[PDB]
């Protein structure tokens, strides 16, 4: 998440 | 103004079915009198028929829906339409995110049945 | 007045599903640039879903649904309703017999997809 | 399917507003519990409003709306629309000859009121 | 959701229509291209017609309502419908206060006229 790649 | 909340005949059979629209996994809500009497989930951009169901309007024919997506409420559009006068639709769209295509979770209720 | 035709954009996906409520078997055709895209039969008293799929609407954009049981054409009807300026349904009743509740086959086209 | 008719709440207070757009001289008849409560008549290419009037559903609440040019009824078509599950339109249009643009009288019914 | 704002087809004539039922005296603004084109203002408790305006939609075909009370915009609740794919209603309701009868200004847009 430090890596932008939170995903649904 | 209140979106999602219809009044129908009391102790009536109903129609609900939830259509999917999103990169997020849909949860829908359906209430009646208050308390919920089904519910719907799935994920799909492609219009997936996440859930469909009989319900009875009970004596009260308040019937709510409700979408959430990963705990967070869905903002919802609605109206109800009456064809021929005796075919009704009550229909729902709901928003995820911002792009407002208000189709993330897609939701028809139809009566009479049979 | 004719019923069951709907312009849609051109080129769009839409989401095309039937639900039946009577003893006679459902015959539901969809129409796209006036030939068949989609083929649709079942037999409900309890409105089950008896078809549901994706198609475009083609350079035309012309949809159309025709309801049949057994050979004999159904009475239409029909609306098209928009909500917030951006989620489109596309709506179809349809009446088999004389008790006149035009549930026997009921048509749901909504647009945007995705 | 029959079109033009429609069933409001009983002894209720409704809009009824009609529009003409037609080298045709429209008259509108508003019928509640098969009586003739309202007449409009007139012609206009430019969406007059030849009549608007408040009435009573009455003790069946129904409400029929014809259209006749020169004698001969017009071809209608007609459906029911809520919004925020209160506020009720009932929708007429009507088609006196070929171009079917069908506007050529429309009758819009609102309520509640006041 | 957003409420209030139609897309016409570019460049077409529709008429507006508003009607009040409230103690407040209603302003009824029709923007079209962002701009305003019409400017309605009056009190009725019954469904009195408070202007009605043939407009156009311009290049941009985008329509929209607002309705304020002494300077206080009012909630809004719309919705397009379309019967025989060809007759179009915008219809919009407005509510000042705290009742939600969703009546207080009525605003009605059909199209195509003539
Ligand atoms: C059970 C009945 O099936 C049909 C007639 C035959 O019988 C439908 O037209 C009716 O509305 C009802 O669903
Ligand atoms: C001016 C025309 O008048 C009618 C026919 C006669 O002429 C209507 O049916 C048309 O739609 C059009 O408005
Ligand atoms: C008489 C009332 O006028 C308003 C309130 C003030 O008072 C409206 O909001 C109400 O619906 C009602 O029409
Ligand atoms: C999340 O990515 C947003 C979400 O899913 C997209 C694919 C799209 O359907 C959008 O409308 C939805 O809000
Ligand atoms: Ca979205
Ligand atoms: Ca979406
Ligand atoms: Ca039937
Ligand atoms: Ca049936
Ligand atoms: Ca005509
Ligand atoms: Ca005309
Ligand atoms: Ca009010
Ligand atoms: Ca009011």
């Amino acid at each position: 998440k430090k890596c932008k790649l939170c995903l649904k | 103004a209140t979106q999602g909340v219809f009044t129908l005949p009391a102790n009536t059979r109903f129609g609900v079915t939830a259509f999917a629209n999103s990169s997020g996994t849909q949860t829908v809500n359906v209430l009646v009198n208050n308390e919920t009497a089904a519910t719907f989930s799935g994920q799909s951009t492609n219009n997936a028929v996440i859930g469909t169901q009989v319900l009875n309007s009970g004596s009260s024919g308040k019937v709510q829906v409700q979408v959430s997506v990963n705990g967070r409420p869905s903002d919802l559009v609605s109206a109800q339409v009456i064809l021929t006068n005796e075919l009704n639709f009550a229909l729902v769209g709901s928003e995820d995110g911002t792009d407002n295509d208000y189709n993330d979770a897609v939701v028809v209720i139809n009566w009479p049945l049979g």
